[PDB]
């Protein structure tokens, strides 16, 4: 518990020094903090912020004060109090499970994972957020990527069998053409919206696809119908009915990611934040599965031939799916390598439990601080595939401010460069120069990581999304919280402190088949495989 | 070079605007603390304004009092509305190196 007035007085006592007015400001505000029985968690938090500011003011006023040593210690005590506040005063989490599938038709695989949460959480309300205006984003991205692939292979036809013509070289050249086509669509979209603001995204996309790629509008219309119908019959909740989001200050950034970038993961990073702020509950990625019941496999010890908690968990999920078949076509690739004696322990225990709620642990009643968002860990790092927040949580509002600030810096740097209408390489070189000019000691961690924004989803390990709206904004928000600031762009924080915000591990299985299949980025390995396949297909192997 | 005014006697419910104006310093009030002392009580904090133009209010006074500065940060104001007899006392404005002699405030009831 935080020192009271008299305890601070003993700490910051300097013999013969009269109590300055700026000191009394601190002592009186600390006393007021301790008389806040009746106040909300955020009110208490804002009182701590006040004490912090008064403390900073004192230190700045009397730079050589004998009190300063104690006051700087006091400032650290304020941070301890935040965590106490956070960890001591919990409200129940609204019993909502929130999922997002935007940009195209929800796949049967996503449905089947979702259904597992539904089956063991009958007391939870389920929303799968979609966007009834943008079912064709995936079609548009796929079409444009394939067209640029073909153009690239055509253009470099005689270099294809050249020892030195890399997968790297292919993707580098293809990127230039993708940018051209993406910019072509983007400018068409903006012109169309000016001419007729009543048009929806899918109106413009299907026209574009028909005009430029001779796609059949009847088949596109039929796909929209199927997609709408599939999601509606599966707890569909239309983003276009989400008023607080639509009229809020990050709707434009969401549409940027959806319509300009074709980054559905990035758009979903933004949506998920608005969902937890405005509604609250539990956000999950569609590749997440419920926690395995802790006493299902307690009595089977991990073979030494398996040397990570993740591979073990992976094994356990495949056992459930092999023997219970809850999800059709779930891999058993890893489970099969197991010794027959171990596999037999698995099938024997699964034969005994005959009720899904004894296989998967129901969430039940979860509680969170009104200050915070809870986030999952992986690889000792935070990852926003799973989130817990009460409606209007404080960290929730910090998250939106992180998003606004990050996109403001990006768009104000990148936007005027793009509008000069230069090619990808020129645009990119100029972007690089601009990033160099606006770089300072504060923003550098951010500036060093946004250079590849235009490559996202088209180039191996184009990662920018992490910094824009992913795990980085959460580290930023928690730093905000713990430093009494907002829009922190330097997100240095102890891993100790981050552990205070950890999503309860018992409540998720992260090591699913689908988690291994990233839908927004690809690595070098995958890049090499795609390239060989592009070549073969182009030559008609 | 500091001129204090705005005080006096009001009935319960009335308003006053305290004013401290300085001259002869670059922002003599770039940090300002308002304090008050009743007879037989200790000096009590009322409100503060940081170098960031951040306004911090004591709980007993929030929703009634407004602290403000001119852009030169040489004169500071304390708008005090819905005054109670509780508010009665001598008010002091404090900058980094300036401090007023005190403005008497009396609320009648
Ligand atoms: O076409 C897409 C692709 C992705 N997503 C969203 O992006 C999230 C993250 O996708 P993924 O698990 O592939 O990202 P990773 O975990 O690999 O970063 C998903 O749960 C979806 O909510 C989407 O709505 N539509
Ligand atoms: O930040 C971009 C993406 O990467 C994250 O690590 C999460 O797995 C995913 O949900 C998110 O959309
Ligand atoms: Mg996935
Ligand atoms: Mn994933």
């Amino acid at each position: 518990s935080l020192v009271n007035r008299k305890q601070l007085e003993k700490m910051a006592n300097v013999r013969f020094r009269v109590q300055e007015d700026e000191y009394v400001a601190i002592l009186d505000a600390l006393e007021e903090y301790h008389n806040m029985s009746e106040n909300t968690v955020v009110e208490k938090y804002l009182k701590l912020k006040d004490i912090n500011s008064l403390t900073d003011t004192y230190i700045d006023t009397y730079k050589k004060s004998g009190r300063n040593k104690a006051l700087k210690k006091f400032k650290e005590y304020l941070v301890i109090e935040i965590l106490e506040l956070k960890n001591s005063n919990l409200t129940p989490v609204e019993k909502n499970l929130h999922f997002i599938w935007i940009g195209g038709q929800i796949n049967d695989t996503a449905i089947n994972y979702i259904n597992q949460w539904k089956d063991v959480n009958s007391d939870y309300n389920v929303n799968v957020f979609y966007d009834s205006n943008a079912f064709l984003i995936n079609t548009l991205k796929k079409t444009i990527i394939e067209s640029a692939s073909n153009d690239t292979l055509e253009s470099f036809r005689e270099n294809l069998n050249d020892p030195e013509f890399n997968h790297t070289a292919f993707f580098r050249k293809r990127m230039q053409i993708i940018y051209d086509k993406q910019q072509n669509f983007i400018n068409y979209y903006k012109a169309q919206k000016e001419e007729n603001p009543d048009l929806i995204i899918d109106d413009i996309v299907k026209t574009y696809l028909s005009n430029e790629y001779s796609k059949d509008i009847d088949e596109l219309n039929a796909y929209i119908e199927e997609s709408l119908n599939k999601v509606t019959e599966n707890s569909g909740n239309d983003v276009r009915n989400f008023e607080e989001f639509k009229t809020g200050e990050v709707f434009n950034l969401y549409e940027q990611e959806l319509v300009e970038r074709w980054n559905l993961a990035g758009a979903s990073d933004i949506l998920r934040v608005a969902i937890l702020k405005n509604i609250g509950g539990v956000y999950l990625d569609v590749d997440m599965l419920p926690g395995i019941h802790p006493d299902l496999f307690k009595d089977i010890n991990k073979p030494d031939s398996v040397k990570t908690a993740v591979d073990w968990e992976e094994m356990q999920l495949e056992a459930i799916m092999k023997h219970k078949e809850y999800i059709p076509e779930y891999t058993s690739k890893h489970f099969d390598t197991l010794d027959e004696e171990v596999q037999s322990s698995f099938e024997s225990v699964l034969a005994s439990k005959s009720d899904k709620s004894e296989i998967f642990l129901p969430l039940g009643d979860i509680e969170v601080s009104p200050l915070e968002v809870k986030i999952a860990f992986a690889k000792g790092s935070i990852i926003n595939q799973a989130l817990i927040s009460a409606k209007d949580s404080y960290c929730s509002d910090l998250l939106i401010k992180q998003i606004q600030n990050r996109y403001k810096i990006l768009n104000d740097t990148l936007g005027p460069i793009i509008s000069q209408g230069n090619d990808f390489n020129t645009t990119m070189n100029n972007f690089g120069e601009s990033l160099g000019a606006i770089a300072n000691e504060e923003n550098i961690s951010f500036i060093a990581k946004i250079g590849s924004y235009l490559r996202v989803g088209f180039y191996p390990e184009a990662n920018t999304t992490i910094t824009l709206s992913g795990p980085t904004i959460y580290a930023g928000a928690y730093k905000d919280l713990l430093t009494f600031k907002e829009m922190s762009i330097d997100t240095s924080i102890l891993s100790s402190e981050l552990r205070n915000f950890e999503f309860p591990k018992v409540n998720i299985s992260q090591a699913t088949e689908q988690e291994k299949n990233s839908l927004w980025q690809f690595n070098e390995e995958r890049a090499k495989i795609q390239f060989e396949e592009y070549k073969k297909n182009y030559f008609e192997g | 070079q500091l001129v204090e005014s705005g005080g006096g006697l009001v009935q319960t419910g009335g308003s006053l605007r305290l004013s401290c104006a300085s001259s002869g310093s670059i922002a003599g009030f770039e940090t300002v603390t308002w304090s008050r002392q009743a007879p037989g009580k200790s000096l009590q904090w009322v409100a503060s304004m940081t170098k960031t133009n951040n306004e911090i209010y004591s709980d007993s006074v929030k929703g009634r009092f407004i602290i403000s500065r001119d852009n030169a940060k040489n004169t500071v104001y304390l708008q005090m509305n819905s005054l109670k007899p509780e508010d009665t006392g001598v008010y002091f404005c404090k900058g980094p190196e300036l401090r007023g002699q005190g403005i008497q405030v009396t609320v009648s009831s």
